[PDB]
């Protein structure tokens, strides 16, 4: 089932190459992307890009929430004003809109922000595969391996 | 029988 | 909240009938009236018994005037007691038949 | 402490204020004033209150016997007031002036000379036995006269002694009062006393007039009938049935059951509008509530009494339970009572009954010797109710409480067949179907009614238009609409704690506990039958319908479902082959589909995806249609006899039943794919299906084995409910809360049982004709969602169809002729695989409705599409009327041939009745029959039976009271002559009962006699499982199944111990749970080489293999060669001798245990 769904489920990409998706059809219970990839239908309009083109979330209608406790980020969402600018990505968007709303803020080192994003994380959650940042240094193009 | 009238 | 066995039975059966709540309340009041009727009936039956005790004493005495007076009292009292008894019986029949009809419909 | 009587006893205070003199001096009841008795209670002469049902029950309850004061009619007893005398041997009474006037007076003729008694007109021994007053010349012996106010004292024969003249029936018109022995006939306001005995309307009112139906048309005439005028002609071949009026609105209302409408007009006849025109199929009668401006209507297609505003708004039903055949109606808003007659209830009894104007507190007003009560009117000033009987041929009267029963006419020579009745001043007016005339008679007593108007048609509905006929009174609902949310309906003046009105609400709503506010209905029992589609409450107490009963004229309803969001119900009229939808309130009827419908047996609705499924018994297929765009497709094609179907929107399944011999219950995805049997063992006729939404369990019911079963949606965990007492052919079922509601064909009823076990059978409805599917309407049930109805993306992103699929998914679908493209979500047209089609073949005419009808039906004069298109714009030079019709010759109208020369002008141009010849000739009524004046022939014995069998009154013409009949006829005493065929036929026909009295009901051939001698019944009804005799004697002693055994013709399943017919053994289908019925001992059947052998084990011609027909009844003859042309025609008990491991069965009466090695005794009884 995992064939042609923008996910390298086989590691080598054999299940995600376009050469097989030229003849594969999505399951009757699956949503089909504009490009042709196949996605489980619960991913249709669930605030995540899954089709690559984000065509699984094109044309959807989302409820605009109350000004009391909502921050609406680019894909459309509703999370508390308290939740933004903190250590947890609540507006999971394309581009870190949950904490990117605080560009010049300060988190001290050893509790360091993710480089150019005010999400505050310790010195070593890097080169490990956990999505510890939606920007900059999640796997750190300069330093890693605890560096002593 | 069982037919409907 | 009832005191006579017959009205308790009738209420217990009428609980399971197809009565509207309005008809249930009216039936409750009707059972209270029927209870008053049966209490009147048993009271006057006991009065009939006490008059019978007086009549037994008088008849043992044998005084013709005492016998005549106790007869005037007793036969009329028995007439009235029977009058109440037949009314109680009819009311019981009516209520029981209505409850039984309202249990099946 | 207690109250002390003069006797010297401290009498209990409760004995004061109790109507009973509880001590010798009566002081306990000397002062205390008592409370009044309400409308539902009867006032005794001492003011005591008793229940209304105690009146005329046969028992003295007021200790004055006032509640039994003459409940029986014709109680002459030779007493019949002074100044009167009776003819011995009959009891008939005649006044003194008429006796020895020279002509016989009583039917005996004892009032004149006769030699049997030796009596001659003359003054006898009264010359010696003189009284204080005049003696008289009675032939039997001198009696003597009495002055007013005095009877002749029976002890004296000489002294007249006081009584009251004011109580004599007919002494004064209206109220009377006696002044020291002198009776004064006071007249109520608005009346002027005349002649000292009669009261006439004051000229303050605009004279008076009589409005009546002569048959077709509505006429009006003066009281001294000389100036009749047509108030309204019946359009479109209608007939005016029942009429009433509103004086202060200048309005006259009437009903029309041929056109199925209710109309209104002014007395000038100008402003005409139709009041009601939906669900009024048979408006038998009508009544106007002038105080509250509401119209009370009687309907008889679905027996009910409806109350509606004038101009036809705010419909609400008052009385439905036990209504039988309701005909007459009348009301007195000044007091709050509603009277209506019934010539036979669902319980059988015909009766005249009374209720509050809101329908509460019903009471049998008259029940003895009632017969066929046909009309009711009220004497408002005298507080008496008048009603007529068309079977025992009388007109009688009782008070509002039913005390003073008096008869005003009696016998077939006077009132052979009264239908309507109206009252005014000194006279009473009534139609008669046998005399074909509107009759006029004295309100008290009379012997020869005068003809007021003579008609050639049967007349209906007399009423008298006057102001004094509708007295003024205050309206409790007149302020704030009584404070009710929607509707305010009057009641008795003492009802509702003295307010005198009760709040109700229109259809689709029910009252809040606030009892003035009302909210929407949440749930009710939807059921379908041949007559109508109805909705009743689940509670058995408030039986009145909660939705407008759906009805059609040729209709036959089977399938039902509902859409609670729009408050609509879907149904299929199997007589029309059309599927409709209609709102709860009765409006909004629309056609869902009418094309390619052969016989729709069941309906189900997916409320989340908005899809409608139905099973077709004629197409042997199930179709799904989306209401949003009217697209449809057949999703299962080759069933055998699909009957029921249910869809589970959240689980994504559907379940349908096929009852062909290898009966099975199948499950499929809501798409219609993945079709598979899930129950195919121990099934015969699985008529109904249901789903228990709380527990997610499928329920079905058998009509062959008569059992209710339920299981999980996979068919596992199968269980069987206990025996239901009289259930023997259950068709449909539904599950609501913890109960199961089932319709039974043989019972003709709806029964309710617990869903946990066998339950306690409760008969919700009974005697309900050709009953069909039952469904539980439920607004709460239809709340939910799936991937087909998410708010963010509509319809599951599918193009036309989206179907729920198990495991919380969706599958797209396409209409006919269209395929799912690469996307699997968008539909593209594919005429190659599924070519587009036309409405129907070349041989027939497609309507403008989607339905198709034969070309012969076009322009035949009758609408055959039910959306009139075969008669629309016919008759043009080039569009001929069908040769079965007749064209109105100036052009543009094609009437049916049956309407030509039928004494009624249908054509716009009257050509249908123009130039009609004469057709009598030698009509040759045979010598075995009577010939009517209209040249019809009827059996000779129907003459003088008080019935217009000739349809012109001829067979009852010249029917004087002759005292003889035809020699073949039986004579009812003083009533009529009757055919001997009706004598001892089963029910009563003569008033005295002689025709059905004393006779013995010795049964005919093929009939069974009940143990009590109640009646005879067919032998087919003996030993059936249903109680037919009243003593249950038809099912007593019937053969039973021996304990744990099966009948000698029933094979026993070794897995569970149930029984199947012996022919089901060795048939190739495992009917038992473990297949005990297909053991190795069953030989195979080998097919002669001229036939193919089906997968189901049957023989079919070699030529019919893959020929395009389901000849094998499982498509095996097709699917064995789908290669098709691509061109055109142009050992506990027993042991056996198996080859391998032993398969030892057990003996009968035992259950083979799951090990397959041991068995257990199956009987309840102990070893
Ligand atoms: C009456 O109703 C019953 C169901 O109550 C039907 O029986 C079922 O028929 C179905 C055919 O569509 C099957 O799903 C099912 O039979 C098999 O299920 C097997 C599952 O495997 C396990 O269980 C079997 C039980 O026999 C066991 O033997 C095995 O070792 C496993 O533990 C499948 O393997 C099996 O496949 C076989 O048949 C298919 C074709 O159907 C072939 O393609 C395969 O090669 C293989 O030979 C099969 O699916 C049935 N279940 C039962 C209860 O038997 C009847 O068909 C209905 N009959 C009628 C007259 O309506
Ligand atoms: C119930 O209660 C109502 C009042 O609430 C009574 O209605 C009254 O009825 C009487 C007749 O019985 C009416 O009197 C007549 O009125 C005529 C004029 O009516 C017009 O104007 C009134 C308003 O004033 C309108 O309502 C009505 O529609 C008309 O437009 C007069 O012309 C009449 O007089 C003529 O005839 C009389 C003889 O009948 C002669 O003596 C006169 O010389 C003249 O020729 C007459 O006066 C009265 O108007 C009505 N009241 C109202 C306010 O309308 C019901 O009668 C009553 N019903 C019962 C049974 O109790
Ligand atoms: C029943 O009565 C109403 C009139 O009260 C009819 O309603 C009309 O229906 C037609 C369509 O059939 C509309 O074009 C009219 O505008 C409607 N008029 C009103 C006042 O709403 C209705 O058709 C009648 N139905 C029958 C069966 O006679
Ligand atoms: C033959 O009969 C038909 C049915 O009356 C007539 O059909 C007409 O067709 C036109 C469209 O071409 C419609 O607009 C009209 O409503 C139809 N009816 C009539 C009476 O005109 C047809 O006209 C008839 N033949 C002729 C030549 O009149
Ligand atoms: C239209 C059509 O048949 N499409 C097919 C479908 O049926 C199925 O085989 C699918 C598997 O991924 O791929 C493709
Ligand atoms: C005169 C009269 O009827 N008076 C009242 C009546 O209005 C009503 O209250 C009735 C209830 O039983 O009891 C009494
Ligand atoms: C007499 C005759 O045949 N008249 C015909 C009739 O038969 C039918 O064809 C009709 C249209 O349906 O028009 C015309
Ligand atoms: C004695 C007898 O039969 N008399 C006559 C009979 O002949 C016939 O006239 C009948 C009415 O049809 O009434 C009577
Ligand atoms: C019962 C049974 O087996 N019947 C027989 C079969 O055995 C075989 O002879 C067949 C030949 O056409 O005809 C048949
Ligand atoms: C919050 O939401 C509600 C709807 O649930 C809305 O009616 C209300 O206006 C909102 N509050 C404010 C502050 O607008
Ligand atoms: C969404 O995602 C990609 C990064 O993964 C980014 O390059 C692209 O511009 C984004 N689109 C928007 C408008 O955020
Ligand atoms: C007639 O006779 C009976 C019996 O004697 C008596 O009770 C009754 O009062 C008498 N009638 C009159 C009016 O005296
Ligand atoms: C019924 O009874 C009568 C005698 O009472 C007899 O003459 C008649 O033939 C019987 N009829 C039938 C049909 O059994
Ligand atoms: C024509 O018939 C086909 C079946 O042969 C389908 O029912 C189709 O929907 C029909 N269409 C019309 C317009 O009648
Ligand atoms: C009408 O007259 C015709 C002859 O023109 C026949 O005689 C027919 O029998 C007559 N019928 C009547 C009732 O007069
Ligand atoms: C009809 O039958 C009666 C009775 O037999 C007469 O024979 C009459 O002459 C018949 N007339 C016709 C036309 O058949
Ligand atoms: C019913 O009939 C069977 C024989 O068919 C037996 O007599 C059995 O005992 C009967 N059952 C009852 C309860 O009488
Ligand atoms: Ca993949
Ligand atoms: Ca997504
Ligand atoms: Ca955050
Ligand atoms: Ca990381
Ligand atoms: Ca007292
Ligand atoms: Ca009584
Ligand atoms: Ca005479
Ligand atoms: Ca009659
Ligand atoms: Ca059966
Ligand atoms: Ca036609
Ligand atoms: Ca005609
Ligand atoms: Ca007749
Ligand atoms: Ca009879
Ligand atoms: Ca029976
Ligand atoms: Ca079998
Ligand atoms: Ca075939």
């Amino acid at each position: 089932d995992w064939k042609c769904d923008n996910d390298n489920d086989c590691g080598d990409g054999s299940d995600e190459l376009p050469t097989v998706c030229a003849f594969h059809t999505c399951r009757s219970t699956a949503f089909t992307c504009g490009n042709g990839r196949c996605v489980p239908y619960h991913y249709r309009c669930d605030y995540y890009n899954d089709c690559g083109d984000n065509s699984d979330e094109a044309g959807c209608l989302f409820r605009n929430c109350n000004s009391t406790t909502e921050f609406t980020c680019s894909n459309g969402r509703c999370i508390p004003l308290s939740y933004v600018c903190n250590g947890i990505n609540n507006c999971h968007d394309n581009d870190t809109s949950d904490e990117k709303n605080c560009p010049p803020h300060t988190c001290p080192p050893d509790f360091t922000k993710c480089q150019t994003t005010n999400i505050c994380v310790p010195r070593a959650f890097l080169c490990d595969g956990d999505n510890d940042c939606g920007d900059g240094s999640d796997e750190n193009p300069i330093y890693c391996a605890s560096h002593t | 029988x069982n037919x409907x009238x | 909240e009832f005191e006579e066995p017959r009205v308790i039975d009738l209420w217990d059966l009428a609980q399971s009938a197809n009565f509207t709540e309005k008809e249930l309340e009216s039936f409750r009041e009707e059972l209270k009236h029927f209870e008053a009727k049966i209490e009147k009936h048993n009271h006057y039956q006991k009065q009939l018994e006490i008059s019978h005790q007086k009549l037994k004493h008088v008849e043992s005495i044998g005084d013709p005037e005492h016998i005549s007076r106790n007869k005037e009292k007793y036969v009329l009292l028995e007439e009235k007691t029977k009058e109440l008894g037949y009314k109680v019986k009819k009311h019981l029949q009516d209520l029981s038949s209505r409850v039984s009809r309202a249990r099946h419909n």
